[PDB]
């Protein structure tokens, strides 16, 4: 037959894991992708003021 | 609300909130009673006791 498949390999890292009301994850960032999402990690807050 | 695969609760103080009861599914909301203060208003041990 006909079929397609992807492989991708995973490396340790350490995000932002936000939950909301329900207990469902629904917003994560990482610390190794953007000044902001580590700025941001750091703060443990998903708005960073000026 | 929990889920299925959530059976232990803790938010900062590590709460006795995990308490799934195994026996019967039944997550237990663990909070301390009343705790109490005290002091003496005494008129002094001059004029009376
Ligand atoms: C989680 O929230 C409510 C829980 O009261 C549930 O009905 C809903 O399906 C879940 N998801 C969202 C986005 O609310
Ligand atoms: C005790 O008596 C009064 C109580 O109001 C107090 O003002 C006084 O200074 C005291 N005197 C003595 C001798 O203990």
């Amino acid at each position: 037959g006909a079929a397609a498949y992807y492989v991708g390999y995973l490396q340790p890292r350490t995000f932002l894991l936000k939950y909301n009301e329900n207990g469902t994850i629904t917003d994560a960032v990482d610390c190794a992708l953007d000044p902001l999402s580590e700025t941001k990690c750091t703060l443990k807050s998903f708005t960073v003021e000026k | 609300k929990f889920l299925p695969f959530q059976q232990f609760g803790r938010d900062i103080a590590d709460t006795t909130d995990a308490v799934r009861d195994p026996q019967t599914l039944e997550i237990l909301d663990i909070t301390p009673c009343s705790f109490g203060g005290v002091s003496v208003i005494t008129p002094g041990t001059n004029t009376s006791n």
